[PDB]
């Protein structure tokens, strides 16, 4: 623990926050599957 | 005050269980309380320590002039000096423990004492080098962060030490501090102490001081590689 700088990393985020990221890790998984299907089509 | 210094010898002096607690008690009731008693007992020993000290420190050839300890003698102490200086440094270091505000206020009332100290480390064998380092913290990063690393007024008589310290301590002299007791030290509790002083130091420290403070460390940052 001596090692000052091991405590670093200091992350917060508010609860906005929060629901911030989820909807744009669910706009992003939206955008990865429609990209996704594309791969998929028909030639 | 004169018959508080007569007190304080007497005391010192070796006398009968009895002369000793009758010398306590006339202590006691005379010098106002027992803060004050105990203040001045401290004082007093703490002054007899360190002129004792000087005196051995002298009789080796090691003499600090003005602020320079100069020591013609490139050898070391012997054995008996060493254990000599032990002594009275475990009897400081024992009283500084006890109160470490009264030892900020004998520090703040002898000036010339911390940067003696730290000097003659530069120059004291490695096994002296931990009781220095221990008297040197308590002294400055104090008693309240030292028992935190164990794990106001006080605060501000550090700052003003802090600053006593940097008015008398030159460039040099701090970087073979940090040369000596941060990169040369084989033992790994006094990295950390070191560590600790360092960090309470800079905390501590003024904005311009700060600033010399980095530009030593990056500058002796080069030479990193040797010291492994």
């Amino acid at each position: 623990s001596q090692f000052l700088l091991t405590r670093l990393n200091d992350p917060k985020m508010s609860e906005t926050e929060r629901q911030s990221m989820e909807s744009e890790r669910a706009d992003r998984s939206l955008f990865v599957q429609e990209l996704l299907l594309s791969t998929l089509v028909r030639e | 005050h004169s018959w508080f210094y007569f007190l304080s010898e007497y005391l010192m002096i070796q006398q009968t269980p009895f002369v000793r607690r009758q010398v306590r008690k006339l202590l006691l009731f005379i010098c106002g309380s027992k803060e004050k008693y105990r203040q001045l007992r401290d004082l007093h020993t703490l002054d007899s320590h360190v002129r004792g000290i000087k005196k051995l420190l002298e009789e080796q050839g090691i003499f600090l002039r003005a602020s320079v300890v100069t020591a013609s003698s490139g050898s070391a102490l012997q054995y008996d000096t060493l254990i000599s200086l032990m002594e009275h440094l475990k009897a400081c270091a024992e009283i500084a423990a006890q109160r470490t505000i009264n030892w900020q206020k004998f520090c703040i009332k002898d000036d010339s004492v911390l940067y003696f100290l730290l000097q003659v480390s530069f120059l004291v064998d490695e096994g002296v080098s931990p009781v220095l380092l221990q008297l040197l913290s308590c002294a400055l990063c104090g008693s309240k962060v030292l028992a935190a690393l164990a794990a106001s007024q006080e605060d501000q008589l550090c700052t003003a030490l802090v600053n006593q310290l940097n008015k008398f301590a030159d460039k040099e002299t701090l970087i073979q501090f940090l040369r000596c007791f941060l990169l040369e030290s084989n033992s790994s509790s006094v990295r950390w102490q070191a560590h600790c002083l360092t960090l309470h130091i800079y905390r501590n420290s003024s904005k311009s001081q700060q600033e010399l403070l980095l530009d030593l460390m990056w500058s002796i940052w080069p030479e990193l590689p040797a010291y492994g």
